[PDB]
């Protein structure tokens, strides 16, 4: 289809209590397939999906490297932006960190990505041109001219047009039983009396994979947007995704209001009423 | 210091059948900063060895996290999730609905 | 596959 695959950061200082716990988890699309912690026994980055176990030791062995340089590299950095933003050495802060690409249904690159946060807020960001920097204040205008000058955007180009392509479609080809494949939404129904003159209608859709998905409700063909009570896509645990859209309607007008879904995984898109 | 407080949802894996075996999910997410407390209730007390997902993060790079255990519903068990977070002045319980 | 780390912020 389209796919993405990315890498996913976190490190969070803890002063007092040892060293900054680093966590990295990889993507594909949105399926979760390594993972590594550096608070476990003994900090291997570890596969968390069948088709990424073939990969050998010398696949492991970098991984692994890789892992626990970044950790390394992201204590230092914590340490960096303690000065860069003139902070007491006394609190917890937080440094993420992702990047991976995007490809088209051809295999080919539609969007490269290279991003940091410091304390839940953008830093310094790739430019989708994968050559130029966005620097979110005067403290990552510091990092942007010392990678400016090390011309660091040539080296994060090269992976993303190159290595971050073909190892995802290596993935996608040794996985494709699932990474391939759509689950669509199972959808239905429920009625819900709120009172006397109302009742809530909600929509739900169940069992589904991607997690993107399209859930709306109208009222005599008009959308209801700003009066739906519209969850977050949320994971169920056995790869699946579940989502629910509700309205309060008054009572009788049950068959005013359509439910309408647009899944991938769909051929055509769904109308769903309330069956009693 | 920004701080996002967390969405929080329970709900089950499968629609709830009194009497068959399930799983119980509290996903939390949307939250920043990262440190957080979840635990899983039945009747009030805390599950045992509850399971979590590792901490990963949405593209505006706020935080999310599944907590989650094999359960099986019955008509008069109660369950639901415990968070606790820098953002709340008490933890937050949100009580299992198995029709939400 | 993952990247090789940029340098030092």
């Amino acid at each position: 289809g389209s796919h993405s695959m990315r890498y996913f950061h976190t490190s969070v200082s803890r002063p007092g209590r040892g060293e900054p716990r680093f966590i990295t988890v990889g993507y594909v699309d949105d399926t979760l397939f390594v993972r590594f912690d550096s608070d476990a026994a003994s900090p291997r980055e570890e596969p968390r999906a069948p088709w990424i176990e073939q990969e050998g030791p010398e696949y492991w062995d970098r991984e692994t490297q890789i892992c626990k340089a970044k950790a390394q590299t992201d204590r230092e950095d914590l340490r960096t932006l303690l000065r860069y933003y003139n902070q007491s050495e006394a609190g917890s802060h937080t440094l993420q960190n992702m990047y991976g690409c995007d490809v088209g249904p051809d295999g080919r690159l539609l969007r490269g990505y290279h991003q940091h946060a410091y304390d839940g807020k953008d830093y310094i960001a790739l430019n989708e041109d994968l050559s130029s920097w966005t620097a979110a204040d005067t403290a990552a205008q510091i990092t942007q001219r010392k990678w400016e000058a090390a011309r660091v955007a040539e080296q994060l180009r090269a992976y993303l047009e190159g290595e971050c392509v073909e190892w995802l479609r290596r993935y996608l080809e040794n996985g494709k039983e699932t990474l391939q494949r759509a689950d669509p939404p199972k959808t239905h129904v429920t009625h819900h009396p709120i009172s006397d003159h109302e009742a809530t209608l909600r929509c739900w859709a169940l069992g589904f994979y991607p997690a993107e998905i399209t859930l709306t409700w109208q009222r005599d063909g008009e959308d209801q947007t700003q009066d739906t009570e519209l969850v977050e896509t949320r994971p169920a645990g056995d790869r699946t995704f579940q989502k629910w859209a509700a309205v309060v309607v008054p009572s009788g007008e049950e068959q005013r209001y359509t439910c309408h879904v647009q899944h991938e995984g769909l051929p055509k898109p769904l109308t769903l009423r309330w069956e009693p | 210091m920004i701080q996002r407080t967390p969405k929080i949802q329970v709900y089950s894996r499968h629609p709830a059948e009194n009497g068959k075996s399930n799983f119980l999910n509290c996903y939390v997410s949307g939250f920043h900063p990262s440190d957080i407390e979840v635990d899983l209730l039945k009747n009030g007390e805390r599950i045992e060895k509850v399971e979590h997902s590792d901490l990963s993060f949405s593209k505006d790079w706020s935080f999310y996290l599944l907590y989650y255990t094999e359960f099986t519903p019955t008509e008069k068990d109660e369950y639901a999730c415990r968070v606790n977070h820098v953002t709340l002045s008490q933890p937050k319980i949100v009580k299992w609905d198995r029709d939400m | 596959i993952r990247a090789a780390p940029p340098p030092l912020f």
